[PDB]
């Protein structure tokens, strides 16, 4: 694999989509 | 202008945006993200003013 190091700003946004009823993430 | 972060608002330092407080996360890293930024426009003063 591989490895993208992403801030808690992007998981900020991840954990607000697919908790709002999003579809991607 | 020069004190700008590129990724920034242009006229407002908000500590909910990354980029503004440089990443940085609860307080004591993100109050100190203003203390920078109250830096870097005292200094650009001194280029203005001379």
């Amino acid at each position: 694999s591989a490895y993208i190091w992403c801030g808690w700003w992007v998981m900020d946004e991840i954990q607000k989509m697919t908790e709002e009823g999003k579809d991607w993430k | 202008g020069m004190t700008l972060t590129p990724g920034s608002k242009a006229g407002v330092f908000d500590f909910q945006d990354p980029i503004d407080i440089r990443g940085a996360r609860w307080a004591g890293e993100s109050f100190k993200a203003l203390l920078f930024q109250i830096d870097k426009e005292a200094v650009e003063i001194a280029r203005q003013t001379g």
